[PDB]
């Protein structure tokens, strides 16, 4: 229950709101992760 | 209230330990428990006195004035912010002597 | 010293063999100079030998002329100072104030002279607030301390005076000594004691002093320094059975779902003041000594291990955690007391 | 390079502390520091010093300290204002007038 | 320990620069200095030190060796003023 | 000049987002010994310990506190500046020391004084950290020598 | 944990390593052998090849190469620490968790942030306001100050002047009651078993960090090799070199 | 296997090579599931 | 030459002011950015340069060594002085062991009044397309200044083809090169790249 | 360098230049008030002559 | 703010613009600084500032609260004088701790036929341990060991330990070498004069 909002609260996020519907952040946190991957991905086509 | 967790069922069980747990003294301290219930025939009247506390410990430094003070420069390099401790235990040690009496 | 002078003598004669009254070799002396010769390598030879040796500098020194003579490079800032231009003066008018401004700031601080503001003492604390106001009503813990003193400071503060839980304190036996001597006889008083918490906290002491009110003040004081903290769940306290003897004496527990205080009504308490509610006890004690309770009731409680670990040491396992729910249990609440 | 850098970073992370050392302002402050210790040493080079004359050592070494970290300030030019403080220094004051 | 050497001050400015643009660029210094602290290091003024001794009046230091000394220190990354102004005074005397 | 085109292909091609790195993470902290497992290394096993608690411990700004033999050096630290202080004493059992514990936050308590043996029995008590190996058990002629590897790995790190 | 401690070929290739804490053992052998009969990887085998650096995952798809468990870690399809023996296993263990505890909590330990860091934020704000008292008090409200004495007076208000402007800017916004302005800390215990719980045991039984790099397989070229989208276009790249 | 807190597994099928037919499958998750609800157990250990 | 380059170089100091004042350091934020006059390393020199220009004038009449003057005048004239170095080139008559810097220490000079000098830029091109110590800078900075001079030949460029297949190198007159020549369909290695 | 096979020449005993680097220290305090000692003794012999 | 509108809107401050508009920032304040602030003084006398905190070149994200505990020395990096209170030396005549020390009719003889009061008061007329700290702050500034010696004393005490930890990591014992220090004078071994 805390480490939840401790979690959000990091991410200037609400977390006490019900305005919440989960699955779009989890889409969200994939693609933050997967844009980050894009980047790396191009020195693995440079370097390669 | 809220969701239950481990705590509060931790805390469940010491407040019915303590009362329940150590033989009472006395009999003739019976005669003092009425002073509790007659304050609960006034605690209407006293209402207000709980919320000019519970306003001046906890939610009364959002809201404070800026009462200018000097302060040397010497003490403010060597701030560390840090719990100390509880003052609701600066009690004396009582005693309990069940061999002999 | 006959044996001192021989000594003596041989080492005196082996330096001298080391001297060179002579040449060596010839080849080498010339062949030396005609390649520093060549390009004119001999001043090097001259100035860097001259340095780390003397005696070269002796023998060459009188073929220089024009000699000088500065002072010698420790005492020269010394030296600089006494030849103080007029022009200097200019300096030391600002060196002057800047020591001055300083020596005028302490004054003001009070710092000139010595000066005690801390208290650098180690006395604990014992027994205060004897009747102050009753109690207060229940807050919380939230509000800290703030260092606006660099005098002040919480630093030599034990954490065995300083833990926050609250004990009662309970008497096993008072006795008298005596110690004699020459002339007289003395009484050392003596007093014992034990305390401790519901939740797993305990200790105790031994008093011993001239009156029977002071062995008191002492014994405490030994307790809260020999506390300890006894491995401990709230949820099914004991395990398993134990064993502590000590001399003539032995306690054994065993669990048991409800406490059960039939026997020494000091150790009814003495068990809970520990937390082990899920207990029955039993003594096996022919004549009784007051400091074998103590000292077995240690033995025995800290062979005490909760059941998370008695599950990593061991293989065995006493219960096992489950968000599960209330239709098997009839609806019922494991109530753990 | 990065085939490496695993060990490199915990020990360059330690190095850049040595140079985190605070910036000064005021080197004079350095200097009647420095003076300080040869001072301290000397009067306390055969013996122990005591509690009070303890703190009047280690008292002068926190707030010169802070002269080095802090600007510097202004600063007296005149005979007379000189005077003033020699008479503040040695409890003398100006009776005749 | 010895004294003055016209060759240590000058190849040891040397055998300094050409380990560090040896190595490259984000070097994995472990227990060594960096250029940061090479500058700082009191091993490294002492260098300066006796470079500076080297272009004094008395002393004979070759110009030859002057070479190494300031072509080094531009690959350190360190540079002064005095040093630009002692060297070229010194060649000045040595023409004269 | 290829420091400077190496650093700029950096900030083109990364974007190291850090607010997730709030959470405890033991990158930062490796290892620096060599080992392996035989009974005369069972010092080793304590020293590597040692580092990868302290290592955890690299980014507080907290003052120190030594004690040597009649030396005392302190490491009053802040936000701001990092000094070293030294005093000699030939008594360093003294009820003075306090006074520098006040003065200057001290929160970390190091000894290296074979003869300072009252040290566990007192400072134990206070909830600061302690570090000494002399009441171990072993000979003498080792536990200086552990005194002086503690007082190493510690510094490294928290200078 | 997983000890892989002999041959792997196929789907239960791609399968177990998806823990996080396999091992490759000195006795592995791992391949992918579907190509050999016309069949292709499964078990979602495609995801994780794909993330490799160096294009190893097209190498090993397509040709049936072994990977000792060393190459194995340290390429990113497992775990990069590596297992060493199967002794002493049970004793090591114990230690580790007699120390760390899964009964604590983020609570426990970070609770208490927020109120630290609240008292700060007003204590501080209190010291400006009182602190600028005191510049204005020295260098300007009196006729004569020694320590600034000397200085103009009209430059030094704008010195403040400007700085009084910035703390509105970035304190506004700013209402105490806020979490926002916090310091938030959490605690993570897989990430935790793997650092912090496993020293104990990386001493004997697995090696305690990570080192090295691959070498038994040329890099360099399969990268410039096995890129294209298509497979015409790698044979030729290969047959340059 | 139980030692303490963890759960030394071990695979036997040899003959048929350790493949992984329905029988192999519904084990290893009759296993692994089994060892997740216990809150006693800790880690696990897996081997041939 | 060494002092040049260690005062021409654009580096910040260890200590003390890199700028003349700190008034014009407000416009520089950034260093390697900056000019040459601002800098105090470089204004100091050229008190000196000039005061040994004096000097060196007198000494170098009726020499004959072609390593110093085409040293000195490199010197003077990576600080800003011509007029000095102009007359070091006009007092040499002979070519008699060359350091193939001294070459092309002169060839800047030719190239700026290549009206003035023009046998010499011939004569000197055809010792160094015999010479074999040649560094790779040396026979880059070689090509650099023919351009200027539209004296060009294939010795000069197989020079390099036989100098730079295996390495690069630091210079920075490349890019104008292999960018130039191969509008002249020249090719070289990918090190020219 | 063969006669020992487990011993190495260059390295001293531990905290040896601590000594010899702090004993410097206080020899300079002492010849430091020697020079300054007597400048101030001076005066309270010439001041009286 | 709420909007995020203030680098749209307000443009940034600048030392300029609040220097060419003083007087409208200041029209609600007192008078007594108004009359110090005024260009009539301040263009005379050819006064300096010293711009003390221009020169940290602060964002105003480092004056959000929370990082005012990293930067409080930034933001004011000067001194304030201490006021004379009432503690003066005549506190300590109705102090407890202070006994005043009568003196005797013989006790006034050497203490002003030695030094008139026509004469000023100067460095002699000081204890002796505070004509010593000045009699080093004058020395200290010239010699060459103090000064070098305190520079690099913290580099020291780090080198022994990077050094050592090398020993730790590889097994052997740690250990020091000969000559890793520089030369100091030793002054014993050199001869100097008893007197200057």
């Amino acid at each position: 229950i805390y480490d939840v909002e401790e979690f959000l609260q990091s991410h200037n996020i609400n977390s006490k709101s019900p305005a919440i519907n989960i699955a779009d952040l989890r889409e969200k946190f994939y693609l933050m992760e997967k844009l980050n991957r894009k980047k790396i991905e191009k020195l693995n086509r440079l370097s390669q | 209230n809220i969701l239950k967790s481990k705590k509060t069922k931790i805390k469940n069980l010491l407040f019915f330990i303590k009362y329940f747990s150590v033989l009472r003294k006395r009999q003739s301290r019976i005669f003092n428990l009425a002073r509790v219930k007659s304050r609960l025939s006034k605690r209407r009247f006293f209402k207000k006195k709980l919320k000019k506390k519970k306003i001046a410990k906890y939610f009364f430094q959002m809201f404070k004035k800026l009462k200018f003070k000097h302060k040397k420069y010497i003490n403010l390099i060597n701030l560390d912010f840090y719990f100390i401790r509880n003052k609701r235990f600066f009690r004396l040690h009582r005693l309990y002597d069940i061999r002999k009496k | 010293s006959r044996s001192g002078t021989i000594v003596k003598t041989m080492q005196k004669i082996s330096d001298k063999f080391k001297v060179k009254q002579t040449v060596a070799d010839k080849q080498k002396l010339q062949s030396f100079l005609t390649e520093q010769t060549r390009d004119g390598s001999i001043k090097e030879t001259i100035d860097v030998t001259a340095k780390y040796d003397a005696e070269f500098k002796t023998f060459i020194k009188d073929y220089q002329a024009k000699h000088k003579q500065y002072p010698h490079i420790l005492d020269l800032s010394h030296y600089s100072r006494e030849n103080s231009t007029l022009s200097k003066s200019n300096q030391l008018r600002q060196e002057e104030i800047d020591m001055i401004e300083e020596f005028r700031n302490r004054k003001i601080k009070k710092i000139n002279e010595p000066i005690d503001l801390i208290d650098y003492s180690k006395d604990p604390e014992i027994n205060e607030a004897d009747e102050e106001a009753g109690e207060e009503d229940f807050t919380l813990h939230q509000d800290p301390y703030i260092q606006e003193d660099r005098n002040h400071g919480y630093k030599a503060k034990e954490m065995r005076m300083g833990l926050n839980d609250d004990f009662m304190i309970v008497l096993l036996d008072r006795d008298v000594t005596t110690q004699v001597t020459t002339l007289n006889r003395v009484n050392h008083f003596r007093y014992l004691i034990f305390m401790g918490n519901a939740n797993g906290l305990v200790g105790y002491g031994k008093g011993k002093g001239s009156d029977f009110e002071e062995a008191l003040d002492n014994a405490i004081l030994h307790c809260k320094r020999n506390l300890i903290a006894v491995p401990l769940d709230i949820f099914h306290t004991v395990p398993e059975p134990l064993e502590g003897h000590f001399n003539g004496f032995q306690i054994k527990i065993h669990p048991s779902r409800t406490f059960n205080p039939w026997g020494a009504p000091v150790l009814a308490s003495m068990l809970l003041l520990t937390g082990l509610r899920h207990c029955r006890f039993k003594t096996i004690s022919k004549k009784v000594n007051s400091y074998a309770l103590c000292m077995a009731y240690f033995r025995m409680i800290t062979k005490n291990r909760t059941p998370k670990d008695i599950c990593e040491q061991t293989g065995k396992k006493i219960y096992r955690e489950n968000w599960g729910a209330p239709y098997f249990l009839n609806h019922v609440s494991q109530n753990f007391l | 390079s990065e085939r490496s850098k695993g060990e490199a970073e915990m020990q360059e992370f330690l190095k850049k502390k040595q140079m985190e050392v605070g910036k000064i302002r005021n080197p004079k402050a350095v200097e009647k520091l420095n003076a300080f210790r040869i001072w301290r040493e000397q009067k306390y080079a055969n013996r122990d010093p005591t509690a009070a004359e303890f703190e009047q050592i280690m008292k002068i070494e926190g707030e010169l300290i802070l002269e080095s970290t802090l600007a510097p300030y202004g600063q007296i030019e005149t005979d007379k204002e000189i005077e003033k403080t020699y008479l503040h220094l040695l409890d003398i004051q100006d009776f005749s007038d | 320990r010895l004294g003055f050497d016209q060759k240590m001050t000058s190849e040891t400015l040397f055998y300094l620069s050409a380990t560090l643009n040896s190595l490259g660029p984000n070097p994995n210094h472990y227990f060594d200095y960096n250029l940061e602290l090479l500058k700082d290091s009191w091993r490294f003024d002492d260098l300066v030190g006796d470079f500076r001794y080297g272009l004094k009046s008395g002393v004979e230091f070759s110009p030859e060796r002057i070479a190494q000394g300031l072509r080094s220190l531009k690959k350190l990354g360190y540079s002064n003023s005095r040093i630009t102004r002692e060297a070229i005074q010194k060649i000045h005397r040595m023409l004269t | 000049m290829i420091n400077k085109k190496l650093n700029l292909f950096l900030i083109e091609n990364k974007k190291l987002l850090k607010t997730n790195t709030e959470i405890y993470n033991l990158n930062k902290n490796f290892n620096l010994i060599k080992f392996f497992k035989l009974t005369n290394y069972k010092e080793i096993k304590a020293l590597i310990s040692l580092l990868k608690c302290i290592n955890c411990l690299n980014k507080l700004n907290k003052s120190i506190f030594i004690f040597n033999k009649n030396f005392i050096t302190v490491v009053y630290k802040t936000n701001f500046f990092k000094k070293l202080l030294t005093y000699k004493f030939i008594n360093i059992e003294l009820m003075l020391t306090l006074k520098l514990f006040i003065f200057f936050n001290t929160r970390i308590f190091i000894n290296t004084s074979d003869t300072f043996i009252k040290f566990k029995s007192e400072y134990e008590t206070y909830p600061e950290i302690l570090f000494d190996c002399y009441h171990n058990h072993f000979s003498r002629k080792r536990v200086k020598n552990l005194s002086y590897k503690m007082f190493l790995l510690i510094m490294y790190n928290l200078i | 944990l997983i000890n892989i401690n002999g041959l792997i070929t196929g789907s239960a290739a791609s399968i177990f390593t998806r823990a996080p804490f396999a091992l490759g053992s000195k006795n592995t052998k791992w391949r992918l052998n579907e190509t050999s009969l016309g069949y292709i990887p499964d078990a979602g085998a495609s995801y994780y090849l794909s993330r490799l650096n160096m294009e190893l995952g097209t190498f090993l798809a397509l040709t049936g190469w072994q990977i000792d468990g060393y190459d194995l870690s340290r390429s990113g399809i497992a775990f990069e620490r590596m297992f060493a023996t199967h002794q002493n296993i049970e004793e090591n263990w114990k230690v580790a968790h007699k120390k760390h505890d899964q009964e604590t909590t983020s609570e426990d330990l970070y609770g208490l942030n927020k109120f630290v860091d609240l008292t700060k934020q007003l204590y501080y704000k209190e010291t400006y306001f009182s602190q600028l008292n005191e510049e204005v008090y020295n260098r300007i409200h009196k006729q004569g100050e020694i320590y600034y004495r000397n200085e103009n007076k009209r430059l030094a208000m704008a010195e403040i002047l400007y700085k009084h402007q910035m703390q509105d800017r970035a304190n506004l916004g700013f209402k105490a009651d806020d979490l926002f302005n916090r310091s938030h800390e959490i605690l993570n215990r897989l990430l935790h078993y793997e650092q912090c719980v496993m020293f104990d045991l990386g001493l004997e039984n697995i090696e305690l960090q990570t080192s090295g790099t691959v070498t038994s397989l040329p890099l360099f070229t399969i990268g410039r090799c096995f890129s294209a989208n298509s497979i015409e276009e790698i044979i030729e790249r290969l047959r340059e070199e | 296997k139980r030692s303490g807190d963890v759960a030394f597994s071990y695979l036997n099928g040899e003959y048929k090579q350790n493949t992984l037919d329905t029988h192999m499958i519904k084990e290893i998750t009759r296993f692994l599931e089994s060892y997740e609800i216990d809150s006693s157990i800790r880690a696990v250990f897996l081997e041939n | 030459l060494a002092v040049t380059e260690y005062s021409n170089s654009k580096l910040s100091e260890f200590k003390g002011q890199t700028f003349l004042n700190e008034k014009w350091a407000d416009f520089f934020p950034q260093v390697d950015e900056a000019d040459r006059l601002f800098f105090v390393q470089f204004l100091d020199s050229q008190k000196l340069f000039i005061e040994v220009s004096e000097v060196v004038l007198e000494q170098t009449k009726n020499e004959k060594d072609v390593n110093a003057l085409g040293k000195y005048a490199a010197a003077f004239g990576n600080i800003g002085l011509i007029g000095v170095s102009k007359e070091l080139v006009k007092r040499i008559t002979s070519l008699e062991g060359m350091s193939t810097q001294t070459g092309i220490c002169i060839l800047r000079v030719c190239s700026e009044f290549p009206e003035e000098f023009s046998q010499l830029s011939e004569n000197i091109i055809q010792i160094l397309e015999k010479s074999s110590d040649i560094t790779a800078s040396q026979a880059i900075d070689l090509v650099y200044y023919e351009i200027a001079l539209n004296k060009v030949s294939e010795a000069s460029l197989n020079i390099l083809k036989q100098q730079s297949k295996h390495i690069l190198d630091e210079n920075p007159r490349l890019n104008y090169v292999s960018q130039y020549l191969k509008l002249q369909g020249v090719d070289l290695g990918y090190n020219a790249s | 360098d063969e006669s020992k096979l487990y011993r190495d020449f260059e390295r001293t005993k531990f905290g040896s230049n601590q000594r010899d680097q702090r004993i410097i220290f206080e020899r300079h305090t002492s010849h430091m008030m020697k020079r300054i000692n007597q400048s101030l003794e001076r005066e309270e012999k010439i001041k009286k002559l | 703010d709420k909007y995020n509108l203030v680098d749209e809107v307000i443009p940034k401050p600048e030392f300029k613009e609040i220097l060419k508009n003083i007087d409208y920032l200041v029209d609600q304040a007192s008078t007594s600084i108004k009359v110090q602030i005024a260009k009539e003084k301040n263009q005379n006398k050819d006064l300096y500032f010293r711009g003390n905190f221009l020169q940290e070149n602060l964002k105003p994200e480092d004056l959000m609260w929370k990082h005012f505990h990293n930067n409080f020395v930034s933001i004011f990096p000067e001194s304030m004088p201490e006021q004379e209170q009432i503690s003066q030396s005549v506190q300590n005549e109705n102090d407890i701790r202070f006994h005043p020390k009568e003196l005797d009719i013989v006790d006034y003889g050497s203490s002003n036929s030695k030094e008139q009061e026509n004469r000023k008061r100067g460095e002699r007329d000081l204890s002796k341990d505070n004509q010593i700290e000045i009699e080093l702050y004058r020395r200290i500034k010239t010699d060459p060991f103090f000064r070098h010696y305190i520079q690099n004393e913290i580099k020291y005490f780090t080198e022994r330990i990077e050094d050592g930890v090398l020993d730790i990591a590889q097994v052997i014992v740690p250990a020091d070498r000969k000559n890793d220090t520089p030369f100091y004078y030793d002054p014993t071994l050199e001869d100097i004069p008893l007197d200057l």
